[PDB]
């Protein structure tokens, strides 16, 4: 997998409240965090199944 | 626009509780389920400014009259975006012209505790140092939002003062506030950046980025509105 799916969730700059989903290596499975609104990382999916699928088992 | 029925009384991390209604351009952007992710400014009837980095969809909701967010039976507006207004220029990479106009489905019925906030001319010169005003239910400590929406004043900073922090990182169309023991924080983006003119309570900047930890001692980044004031009077006319 990706190493873009070991790095902690990056929230970013801009001052929005969005919701979106990070793979937690430690734990194995995707969570969700709060993004700022932009300057999204790769580590960051708009949904759980996108995650998942792009991260899944890193 | 600009005078709020019920009046806002002064003495976001380090705000205070706002006068419940003072602030009746203010709406908060909530996803289907009534998350809030965004805040926004009503400027007539029909439309809400914002930021574009808030990627506000059709699907999201414009609440109007609120001010409570705990609050299951207080009276609000629940309403419908008909279509969402990117502005092209929204540079993505830099954040420069951060702005994002909502029209939507059904008007919303202004009143004691929802009306419109005053847009700017272009050429309006607001000077630095000047006292101004921005309001949200962003986080009042960088951890959940505050239910109530909060308030804090201000100071607009000069260019060449905000650039002694972010250096070529602000742009043209963004203008600096704060510094000042106070900061916009997440949950505030969208919101409004409020300076009188002439008596009247008129939109300057829109909360955009800065501190990745909401540090009342650096500088917020505002979309700067007279810079985009042009574009949101077109934007209107053709729609």
């Amino acid at each position: 997998r990706p190493d873009f799916c070991l790095e902690p969730p990056y929230t970013g700059p801009c001052f929005a409240r969005i919701i979106r989903y990070f793979y937690n290596a430690k734990a194995g499975l995707c969570q969700t965090f709060v993004y700022g609104g932009c300057r999204a990382k790769r580590n960051n999916f708009k949904s759980a199944e996108d995650c998942l699928r792009t991260c899944g088992g890193a | 626009c600009g005078v709020p029925a019920i009046q806002p009384v002064l003495s976001i991390v380090n705000g205070e509780e706002a006068v419940p209604g003072s602030w009746p351009w203010q709406v908060s952007l909530q996803d289907k389920t009534g998350f809030h992710f965004c805040g926004g400014s009503l400027i007539n009837e029909n439309w809400v400014v914002t930021a574009a980095h808030c990627g506000v969809t059709t699907s999201d909701v414009v609440v109007a009259g609120e001010f409570d967010q705990g609050s299951s039976s207080e009276k609000i507006q629940k309403l419908k975006i008909a279509k969402v207004f990117k502005n092209s220029k929204y540079n993505s990479l830099t954040i420069n012209n951060d702005i994002t106009l909502l029209k939507l489905s059904t008007a919303a019925s202004f009143s004691q505790t929802v009306s419109a906030v005053c847009l700017p001319s272009a050429s309006d010169d607001f000077a630095a140092g000047t006292t101004c005003v921005t309001t949200g239910w962003g986080l009042t400590r960088y951890a959940n939002t505050p239910d109530r929406l909060q308030q804090a004043s201000l100071p607009l900073l000069s260019n060449t003062n905000c650039k002694k922090y972010w250096g070529t990182k602000i742009k043209d169309a963004m203008i600096c506030a704060g510094a000042s023991g106070v900061s916009s924080c997440m949950g505030d983006s969208g919101g409004p950046l409020v300076c009188k003119k002439n008596g009247a309570w008129t939109l300057v900047g829109i909360v955009s980025w800065g501190s990745s930890t909401c540090s009342t001692s650096t500088p917020g980044v505002y979309a700067r509105v007279t810079a985009l004031v042009n574009w949101v009077q077109q934007t209107l006319a053709a729609n």
